[PDB]
């Protein structure tokens, strides 16, 4: 995938 | 733990519910779910060293709707193999095959799913919706290329890990594009079925997915189920205030007078400009959401177009966007269905995992 879009990383419980 | 059988299984108790299940299964033992008809709980594979899914479905074969369903869960997963659908690992064997009531399935463990990331307390981007719904849409393209319909796509059938991969999961309402039925299964949740659903047509398309979808991507913008009907009727309206009510055209699909006179029983209502409705978001998404929620099941944008929309264009690429080439050929509907053979079959899917 492509730096331009990566969506960061879920906060999970 | 209190071994049994010889050794061979353990029960562990899990709040009060009883997993007997092969030894090399071992704790600890984590709730992460329970649904309408499994409960879930994750555990290690002593063996290999992973942890697992295992999902306890109770009473799983007291009558045929409920064994079908079971049935399909698990053919239809053992049939897929993709990156967006979840995989099962095992199927725990009964200790006996005469005394065998509760199934076992084991799946790949994931983080959490998409109802949990809507309800949390942190930010949903307008990449997190993108990555969301392109890996949803993609997964929907290599089902139904395998000429299966999902039927029951929800937020919390979207199976989720911290990195944003998605999966999905809950196969057993599912249909074959040919056995098209109007029986529709209790589900808790109406919230995401097609117009086509909700008025019992029989002959249904890809399209009532494709709703599902929308309704997905709406909740994912907003942070709200868009249509939360207290009932059937309630949801109806909720869907024409926002769409506004179907003209003539648009009800060419339903197939009585008394359908058509329940939809116009409803208060009449003039449909609402997708951007006012939704201000401050995404042009292509709402874009989307706009072609994807059209009362008219012949009208709403496919799989296929949505893969294409500019909102994806980003992420579209038809080298990572495989087909299913082997098409599902069970036919869950012979007459020679029983309970008893139903049995028989899941107990011999489990003798493939554990001879
Ligand atoms: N492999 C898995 N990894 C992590 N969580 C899971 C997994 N499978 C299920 N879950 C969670 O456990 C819950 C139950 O899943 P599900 O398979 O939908 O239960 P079900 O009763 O078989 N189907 P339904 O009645 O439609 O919810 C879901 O809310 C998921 O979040
Ligand atoms: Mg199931």
């Amino acid at each position: 995938i492509h730096r331009d879009l990566k969506p960061s990383n879920l906060l999970i419980n | 733990g209190v071994a049994t059988h010889g050794g061979s299984y353990v029960q562990y108790n899990v709040y009060g519910n009883l997993f007997e299940v092969s030894r090399k299964y071992v704790p600890p033992l984590r709730p992460i779910g329970r649904g309408a008809y499994g409960i879930v709980c994750a555990a290690t594979n002593s063996e290999t060293g992973e942890e697992v899914a295992i999902k306890k479905i109770g009473n799983a074969f007291d009558n045929i709707i409920d064994a079908k369903r079971t049935l399909r869960e698990i053919k239809l997963l053992k049939h897929m193999d993709h990156e967006n659908v979840i995989a099962v690992k095992d199927i725990i064997k009964p200790p006996q095959r005469e005394n065998f009531n509760d199934v076992y399935i084991v799946y790949e463990l994931m983080d959490t799913d998409l109802h949990q990331i809507i309800r949390s307390n942190q930010p949903l981007t307008d990449d997190h919706c993108r990555f969301f719904l392109y890996q949803l849409l993609r997964g929907l393209k290599y089902v139904h290329s395998a000429n299966v319909l999902h039927r029951d796509l929800k937020p919390s059938n979207l199976l989720l890990n911290a990195n944003c991969d998605l999966k999905l999961g809950d196969f057993g309402l599912a249909r074959t594009k040919s056995e098209t039925d109007f029986m529709t299964e209790y589900v808790v949740t109406r919230w995401y079925r097609a117009p086509e659903l909700l008025l019992n047509c029989s002959e249904y398309t890809a399209a009532i997915d494709i709703w599902s979808v929308g309704c997905i991507l709406g909740e994912t913008m907003t942070r709200e189920p868009l249509f939360p009907g207290k009932d059937y009727v309630h949801q109806l309206r909720l869907i024409t205030e926002l769409i506004g009510s179907p003209d003539d055209s648009s009800l060419g699909f339903l197939r009585s007078d008394n359908a058509r006179r329940y939809v116009r029983q409803l208060p009449q209502y003039p449909r609402q400009n997708f951007a006012a409705r939704f201000p401050n978001m995404s042009a292509g998404a709402v874009d989307l959401l706009e072609k994807m929620l059209v009362f008219d099941p012949s009208r709403r944008i496919t799989v296929d177009e949505a893969l294409c929309h500019p909102y994806l264009a980003p992420l579209h690429d038809i080298n990572e966007e495989p087909v299913c080439v082997r098409p599902f050929n069970f036919d869950f509907e012979q007459p020679t269905l029983t309970e008893e053979n139903i049995k028989e079959l899941i107990y011999r899917e489990t003798v493939k995992f554990n001879p």
